């Protein structure tokens, strides 16, 4: 004995024990990236080749 | 064998409908309605072969075979 079964309706599982087809089609992708930078440089210079007489004491 | 083509002109696929009467007994006779499915032209002077008649419970209740009458 079986229950009511429709004619035009598609084959779907309706109770406990019916079968279904599962197509495993998984595709997961993820990524991340980061960066940072810093820089500093300095240079100072002073010279005095020939010193005059009036600045010689200084 | 499979694969070989078959072109037919005298065969038509049909659906058969019938009404189950109350308090029906085995051996009694009922009338049926024969309707063509597909792309057939006419059912003039045709003959219906054996056909199981099932309800919504997918169990047989009647067997149908006879000659189709078309008014024409």
């Amino acid at each position: 004995n079986y229950g009511y079964q429709p004619l035009f309706e598609d084959r779907r599982p309706r109770n406990i024990g019916d079968t279904l087809t599962i197509v495993l089609q998984e595709n997961v992708s993820a990524s991340k990236s980061s960066s940072a930078n810093a820089s500093r440089d300095g240079k100072t210079s002073f010279g005095f080749d020939t010193v005059p007489r009036y600045l010689q004491g200084l | 064998p499979t694969g070989t083509n078959m072109q037919l002109k005298n065969v038509a696929a049909v659906m058969v409908t019938a009404s189950y009467p109350p308090f029906a007994r085995q051996g009694q006779t009922i009338d049926v309605v024969v309707s063509s499915m597909g792309n057939a032209k006419s059912l003039r002077g045709g003959t219906l072969l054996m056909t199981p008649l099932k309800g919504v419970d997918s169990q047989v209740y009647a067997l149908a075979q006879g000659n189709i009458l078309v008014g024409g």
